[PDB]
């Protein structure tokens, strides 16, 4: 069922590195979710 | 509180238990970023 999903349709990757959130005080899941959040405002509507 | 006695926050000394890792004040910013600052800049900025 993954394949027969559609992946190519309005869908963009975004490639980051991990050295961003490699430090001892920081939850890379939760800071993740706020990224989110503050992107999702601008970010185009049609689009994943 | 029992008769006889009185609360004192945090025990003998409030602001080391604060800047500690085992403290039982949990600072959060940006969803997942913690927050920790030595005694001395607490002591600083606390005006008798």
């Amino acid at each position: 069922k993954y394949a027969l999903a559609d992946r190519f349709s309005f869908v963009v990757s975004m490639v980051i590195n991990s050295q961003l959130v490699k430090n001892d005080d920081v939850d890379p899941y939760k800071l993740e979710s706020w990224a989110k959040t503050e992107i999702l405002a601008e970010f185009p509507a049609h689009l994943s | 509180i029992a008769q006889g006695y009185y609360p004192r926050l945090w025990g003998n000394d409030p602001l080391d238990l604060i800047s500690s890792s085992a403290s039982p004040l949990t600072i959060t910013a940006k969803g997942g970023v913690k927050i920790t600052v030595s005694k001395q800049d607490i002591e600083n900025k606390i005006i008798a």
